[PDB]
Formats: structure tokens, sequence, C-alpha cells
RNA sequence: ACGAGACUCUGGCAUGCUAACUAGUUACGCGACCGGUCGGCGUAACUUCUUAGAGGGACAAGUGGCGUU
């Protein structure tokens, strides 16, 4: 009876991805009726995990200056968006943010060489931690340059990137993005 | 504890080729009430009371006042 | 980083081999302890005393220190180091000997021992460590 | 060659030019008895799983 | 023929239980103190459940309540603290009715006379006073008193020769006058710095203990030493049983009861499952009080518990 | 019958008066449903929606807040109503209750009974904050 | 031995102490509106809120691992 915002539940959200169940947080500890909590999950290493996902996106809406810290606007971006999930899909928001999750977290990708170079890229795999920070920048970023110079509002760029990866098709920025880290990295294995 | 353990002063002196400067400081011994020093010690010190000698009881003895 | 300035470390010594008896494997009352039987002109400074001064207390409950050096603590140390087995492990009522110190002991005149046995030597002249 | 996962074991070190990698050991999930060391890339830590799409390489030791 | 066992486990603190106090008017009530700067007051329920609850939390004391101790009725609770100052509880309302100042040390002990007219405190202060139920301090024992820290002072029960014992860190046990407060007699003996001193119910002994190990009984009426019970540790509390003829001591993480009569161990109180754990130091028992009608003997122990255990005949 | 227990987030401070009543709650004067963001009005409404009506039906409680932000005024209230609540049920009810109100609120959310200690930081000069630098030129 | 640390100032905690018409809060009266809202008026309680003094409080102290243990 903790319904985010006050209309969705958490009960039925089902992570299936067992390799990002633990750094996922959305469902009994992590179920509140506000993605606003102010918290020090940043004071030590892997906190951040105990973060609520829906948390997290709305962390990473205040982006590119004129955007900073104005966490009210982004908590109101992320309401809408899921009232807008709910009436594209019929799903349940939380869901739909939680596939799109899955979908957008690179798995492999390069870095400089091995234990030392400088010419060429190695490949390596991914944390579940960086697989999660990874999906939801991507995702933020899509909407944002999706609803740039755009009268499409933003809450309809986002409702739209999420339900993308959440289907995992192509017209999603972070789906595109995440294969072409992995196509790189399947190149310089 | 360079605020009151050291007294400083700084003077000129006019000399034929120019100013000489002259800088003494002086560091004052621990005086406990009598203003040869500084009342408190310094903060890094540690003094430890010798402990007086007893003799341990060997039996049971009960004085009556 | 925790790690204590020799003032702490000489100073918590210092008050332990004065003061053993008084001290316990409490902070709370070490520090009281401490606050009384010495001039420390900072609190910080007692606390981080007091808890070495613990530290330690734990540390010589389990053995001893480098550090410390009780008068009374060594009368018992040596107390266990005492030990006495009942029967000595040099009396043997057989000892294996060689041929060569049995003719030694021949040369000493003490030929006529009963308890040695004399063993077999060694058969193959190889008793050293190859080369390369 | 199919995608599997693998349960990180005990971190090894860090590794990389600027060490931005984590070299660790991981055991299969379904096998549970064959272990490899591979570089992870962000931040791991004792038990968490990392999915290998490619899953016979193995990173150099040290 | 009488064993002790363990009926049940009291929660609720977040500090070492420092003292526990029962009183002969409720059997259902028990106050226990503790280093987390409160006094439970518990209810004892004695289901399945739990053994006992706390009821009511007195708050206010600054600093770690070292003892505490019920008035005759079960209206009035004193308490002394490392504050440094001492206080008088209404039990109804759960609030300070009084506060005693005057230590400029930690508070180590305190007593309720019979009468319930006069209050012994002392503390870290070398020093013993006296005080009324008002809160006004009556006399001083600065001199002639023990060098070194006050660790226990009790009343003693007699209505003949109000006798007041104290015991310090000087390795004495001193026996005062309550008539002038002087000190009518000394007691040496003890080898390292004593904890406790238990008057008998009938104020014929007292029993006296600490690092040392060693519980040692002097007579009241004549004053001299008795007999030396072996403890084998640090001696923090002790107790007479109300009706038995039995000495409790807390030696170290155990308890032991004594029969006075055949000065021989009649029952090792220890209850710790011993585990791969190990390699911490188990519990010390701290504080010691019998039941109203001496079948109950409540325990404190550093782990923040009360264990409770019945004279369970068997 | 009154606590007056307070709660405080930065520089916001509020005090609950919290006695015997019928189940009124007023922060400055206006009822609970009424605070500016009303985008936080749920992170208002967690004591009572985490505790119940039946729990606040025995109070009333008025909430007099100040201090700064309105995003700290609110979870200085929260914090306010939730140790005025606990510290009534310590001081009137019993200690059971007391210890199940705390659980469960402790258990959702420990800054709705401990106060986050943070504070602004002082700036340093040769820089426009506390740990940014004016920009450096060859 | 100097430097580092210690030290001083400062930030967080205290329903414990000291005490306030140049800070308040409760309570009670008198008023204004529809029990409620009164930076409306006035005077008892008192110190939670405000001030600022003294003291307390944290020490890697407790537990489990890693370490020459």
């Amino acid at each position: 009876d903790i319904k985010l915002f006050g209309k969705w539940s958490t009960d039925d959200v089902q992570i299936n991805d067992i390799s990002l169940q633990d750094y996922i947080a959305v469902k009994e500890k992590y179920a509140k009726y506000l993605p606003h909590s102010a918290g020090r999950y940043a004071a030590k290493r892997f906190r951040k995990a105990q973060c609520p996902i829906v948390e997290r996106l709305t962390n990473s809406m205040m982006m590119h200056g004129r955007n900073n810290g104005k966490k009210l606007m982004t908590v109101r971006i992320v309401k809408h968006a899921f009232e807008i999930i709910h009436l594209l899909t019929g799903e349940n928001p939380l869901q739909v943010l939680v596939n799109a999750i899955i979908n957008s977290g690179p798995r492999e990708d390069s870095t400089r060489i091995g234990r030392a170079g400088t010419v060429r890229r190695q490949a390596v795999d991914v944390s579940p931690l960086r697989r999660v920070n990874q999906a939801i920048w991507l995702l933020c970023t899509g909407a944002r340059e999706a609803a740039f110079r755009n009268i499409k509002t933003i809450a309809e760029c986002l409702a739209d990137e999420l339900i993308n990866a959440a289907k995992g098709s192509s017209n999603s920025y972070a789906i595109k993005k995440k294969d072409e880290l992995e196509r790189v990295a399947k190149s310089n294995r | 504890p360079v605020n009151y353990y050291v007294d400083t002063a700084v003077r000129h002196v006019l000399l034929r080729q120019g100013v000489l400067g002259i800088k003494v400081k002086i560091m004052l011994p621990w005086d406990p009430t009598g203003k040869i020093g500084p009342k408190k010690p310094l903060p890094d010190h540690v003094s430890i009371v010798e402990p007086k000698d007893e003799i341990l009881p060997t039996t049971p003895i009960s004085e009556q006042k | 980083g925790r790690v204590r300035t020799k003032t702490v470390k000489k100073a918590a010594r210092v008050i332990i081999e004065k003061y053993y008896t008084r001290l316990g494997n409490d902070f709370h009352t070490n520090k009281r302890v401490c606050e009384e039987i010495a001039i420390i002109p900072s609190k910080k400074l007692r606390n981080k005393i007091a808890g070495y001064v613990t530290h330690l207390m734990k540390r010589i409950q389990r053995g001893p220190v480098r550090g410390i050096s009780i008068k009374l603590q060594e009368e018992e140390r040596e107390r266990r180091d005492n030990y006495v087995p009942e029967v000595s492990a040099l009396d043997q009522e057989i000892i294996e000997v060689d041929p060569d110190t049995k003719e030694m002991l021949k040369l000493l005149d003490f030929g006529s021992l009963s308890n040695l046995q004399v063993t077999q030597p060694t058969v193959g002249m190889n008793f050293k460590t190859p080369r390369g | 060659q199919p995608i599997k996962l693998a349960r990180v074991t005990k971190v090894l070190g860090r590794t990389g030019s600027q060490g931005q990698c984590t070299q660790v050991r991981v055991e299969f999930m379904d096998d549970t008895s064959r272990s490899i060391i591979r570089n992870v890339k962000g931040p791991v830590r004792e038990g968490d799983v990392l999915t290998l799409l490619e899953s016979e390489r193995e990173a150099r030791r040290l | 023929t009488e064993q002790m066992t363990l009926r049940g486990t009291l929660k609720g603190h977040n500090g070492w239980v420092t003292q526990i106090a029962t009183t002969p008017q409720f059997p259902d009530m028990i106050l226990s103190a503790s280093r987390d700067k409160t006094i439970i007051m518990w209810k004892l329920t004695r289901d399945e459940t739990n053994y006992g609850i706390p009821q009511r939390a007195l708050r206010g004391h600054s600093h770690f309540v070292s003892d505490v101790v019920i008035s005759s009725d079960g209206q009035f609770a004193l308490s002394g603290s490392w504050d440094g100052t001492l206080r008088l509880w209404d039990l109804t309302t759960g609030t300070t009715t009084r506060r005693f100042v005057g230590h400029t040390k930690d508070v180590l002990s305190v007593a309720f006379s019979s009468d319930n007219r006069q209050i012994v405190s002392g503390s870290r202060d070398k020093t013993i006073k006296l005080w009324n139920t008002l809160g006004v301090c009556k006399y001083t024992v600065q001199d002639e008193s023990h060098s070194e820290w006050v660790s226990c002072v009790r009343f003693s029960p007699n209505s003949s020769n109000p006798i007041i014992v104290s015991c310090g860190w000087d390795k004495l046990v001193k026996v005062w006058n309550l008539a002038n407060c002087k000190l009518k007699t000394n007691h040496i003996g003890h080898t390292g710095y004593l904890n406790t001193v238990t008057v008998s119910p009938d104020g014929s002994l007292c029993a006296s203990g600490g690092k040392d190990g060693q519980a040692m009984l002097w007579d009241l009426n004549e004053g001299k030493h008795l007999y030396t019970l072996d403890g084998g540790d640090i001696i923090n509390a002790l107790c007479f049983s109300p009706n038995r003829y039995w000495l409790c001591a807390a030696t170290g993480p155990s308890i032991k009861i004594w029969d006075l009569e055949g000065k021989i161990i009649v029952d090792e109180l220890k209850q710790e499952v011993i585990s791969t754990s190990s390699k911490a130091e188990p519990p010390q028992c701290t504080s010691l009080a019998w039941s109203a009608d001496g079948q109950t003997l409540f325990a404190g122990y550093t782990d923040n518990l009360v264990r409770v255990w019945q004279v369970t005949i068997g | 019958q009154s606590v007056q227990v307070f709660g405080r987030k930065k520089t916001a401070t509020a005090v609950a008066h919290c006695k015997r009543g019928n189940g009124l709650i007023k922060v400055n004067g206006r009822p609970l449903e009424m605070i500016e963001p009303r985008t936080l009005q749920y992170k208002l409404l967690e004591p009572v929606l985490l505790l119940g009506k039946e729990r606040f039906a025995g109070v009333d409680i008025r909430v007099r807040v100040k201090g700064g932000g309105h995003v700290a005024q609110i979870y200085a209230i929260r914090q306010s109503i939730s140790k005025a609540l606990v510290a009534y049920y310590q001081k009137y009810v019993d200690e059971a209750s007391k210890k199940e109100i705390k659980d469960i609120l402790i258990q959702y959310d420990r800054t709705l009974l401990v106060a986050d200690p943070r504070r602004c930081e002082s700036k340093k000069f040769g820089g426009p904050g506390a740990r940014a630098r004016y920009q450096k030129s060859y």
C-alpha cells in the first residue's frame, strides 16, 4: 500500500534479469510514495544501489546547467510520462522503466589496452552497477535531446524513450548507443 | 601555543649603509602561577603521577577506631 | 587514517606499566583512571590515550607486549615457565648410538654403558646437496 | 555462442593504464566448477553476477 | 537439591545493565539502570513470549546511570549517575521529583535508609554525602575518608546501631556510625580495588569483593574478619538471599552462590552457548538482585540484557 | 498532556505541540494538506499514512515552522510530527506502543526520527564556493 | 628536538545544568470573525523552540573478517 505517487504499485514488478536484481531497488524496502528522499547515498561506495530506481532517474534528469538542482521539476516530469506510459502501453510504468533499464545497459565495452597500451582498445565486461548507471544516463540523454528544440514536451520524449527501450526497438537512442558500444567491443575482442 | 609560549619582537636599526632588521623570539618556560611564563602546559606534554609504594596486606587486619 | 602518534603510544605504555592493577577492558573506566592519575591537557588526547590503553590491555590479556614491562607480571610469567614434566625427557630406557660414538665412548672409558643400542650405520655416502 | 552468467568469487586487483578495470575471478552459475579471470569495467564487489557474451577467454594474470 | 535455571531474558536496554532494583511491595515490578542514560521500569508478565516487557523509561540523566534503588513503598526511585547528580523519581508519573547536586565527580553509589529518611551518596570525588529527602546535603565526609574513589555505600538494615558501610578503590572497607558520621571501624585485607559491599538482611555480616576476586565477610557488630571465599574472577556485585543463608557473587561472566553454612559452592549460574564466535570475551555479569520472595534472581550483563533465574528445586 | 518535540533540516526548524485532542493536525495554522509545494505532500503524509489515523486520533498537533527553504520546512515538519507522536506515546501511553511506532517509522526512514547533520560549507577565497576554484590560465 | 600530530576557532548532539520584558513557548483572561483562526491585547507558568556559559560526548571503543595476528 505504498504505491508511487499514489497510483503505482510495485508488487507486480519482476526484474527477471538475475544479474541486475541486486542493483535495481523497486520492490519492498524500496517502495516509497515519492522519488524525493534527500538521502545520503553518495557517502559510501555502492550505497546508491539502495536508492530507488525512480529517484535515480529523477536525479539523472537534472542536467545541462539550467536544470541543476531542480528536483521538484524532475519529479513532476517523472509523474507525467508515468501517467503517459500507462496510457500508451497499459502496463505498470515501473515495469516499463525496469525493462528499459535491463535492455539499455551494455554488457561489454572497450577500454585502453589491457594491462597497458596507447594504440588500440581491449574488450571487457561491465559491472552490474555500471550497467544500471549507464542505462539511466543513456535513457535520460535520449529524452533530453529528443525534447530539445521541439514542440514535443519532456515527459513525452522520456515516456517514448522508455517505451522503446522496454520494447528493445531501435527507435531508442539508448538501444542504438548500447548496440554501438557492444559492436565496438566485439570488434576489439 | 605559539600565541602564549613564545614572545616575539621585530625592530629596525638605522645604520650608515642602511637598515638592519632584528627579530627576537623567546620561548617562555612553563610557570605555574608566578608570571615567569605561561600557566598552561604545552598541549602535547603528558605528565604521569608516580604511584606511591604500597604494601599488600598479607592477612586481614581490622582496625577499630 | 587512525594511526596513533608516539605521544599517545608512549603515554599509554607508561600509564599501563605504572597502573596495571587499576586498569581493565573498559574504555569508560580507563579514561577516568587516566584523567585521575595523569595530567593530559586535552580531552581528545585523553580519549586517544585511554583507547590505546584499552587496546593494549586486550593485547596483554592474551600474552606479552614488547613495549610493556610489568614487574608483577614477570613473576607469574616465570611461574608458568616453571613447568616440569613428571619424567625427564633425557631419561630413556634405550638410546640409539652409532658405532663411531660407541668407539668414542669406549675410548672415554665409558664402554660399559648398557642403555646404548648400537644401531646400523648409513650405507650411501650421499649427504651433500647437488650443485647446480 | 550463448550468453552465460558468472558470479564473482574474489576481487583480484586493479589493471589498466589508469587503473580503470578490476581484474576478478568468476565461477560459472550453471557449471559451478569452472572458473576464470576476467577484467570487469566498473565498480565490482563480492558476489555480483557478470553476464559474459563470450565466455572462454582468460584475463592475463597480474 | 535446589538448583537455579534460566527462565527468561529482558530486552530493551541499549547499554550495560549496571544496577537492578526490586521491592517487597510489587512482585511484578523491576527497575534496571543502564549505560544508556535511562532507567527501565519493567512489567513482569511471565508469559510465553517474554518474561517481562519495558513499561516505562525514566530519562533525564546526561550520562551513565550507576545505581538505582526503590523506596520502602514502590512509589519513588533513587538514581545516581556519572553526570555527578542524583535524582529522586516519582514512579507513578515517571518524572523526577527531586534533584541532588553537590558532587563534583561521577556518582558511583547511592542508598536510601530503611526509614527512607536519609540518603547516602558515594562518589568518585572520594566523598560520602548525606542528604534528606528534600535534596539538602547535611554532612560530607571529606576527611578520614577513602583516599581513592568510593565505589559502594550501603546502609545497615538493623534498627539498632545504625551503620553505613562503604568500600573504595583504596582497598579498604569502612564502617561509619550514622549517629555522628565518624569512622567507627576500618578493615584491611583486600589485594585490589573494591567494587561492592553487601550488608546482611539481619545486619550481622558484610561481604566485600573486587579486583582480587576474594569475597571477604566481616562481622558487623563485633568488627572482625570472618571468612574469605574464593571467586575465580572480578567480583562485580554481591547479594545475600533474603530467606536462604546464601551469598551470590557476580564473578566475571558467571554468578556463584555459596551456602554460608557449608561454606561451599551451591550453584554456578553460567549461560553462554559456545560456538565459533568464541574469539570474543563473554558478557560480564554486572548487577545482581534477589526477588522479594527469594525464588528469583535478576542479573545484569554487558550485552544489555537482564537474565532471570529461578530456584527450580530439582 | 503535551510534549513539544521539534525537528530540524538545514536551517529550518519546526516545533510540534502535541496534546490530548481529537486528531487535528495543523502547520502554521493551516491544515496538513495545504503546505506549499504540494509535490511533496506525500512527504508530509508519510507519518499518518504509515501509522494510520487511529494512532493520531487521540492527539491534536500544531506545528510552528521557521527557517530556510520550502523543501527543508518540509522534512522538518514531518520529523517534528513523528518525534512528537513518539514522545507523547512514551510519556503517556506505554513503552510497547512507542516501540512499535518507532520501529515502523525507523524502518521506513531513519530521517523521520534522527536529524540530518548536513550543513552548508564555508566559502574559501580563490574560488566561487567551498571547493570550486577560479579558472587558471597560463 | 623542530616540522606532521597535538593545539585554537568553527559544524553537528544534550526535553540534563545555569536563566532571560532587548528571546520565546505553553496556560489563562479580554476581544475580532466563522470548537477553529488570530505576529489581536494583557498577565501568570516555564526554557522545548532563541540566545550563551559550564560540563558531557567518539576512542577505531564493540562485533566479524583480512594482516607478522
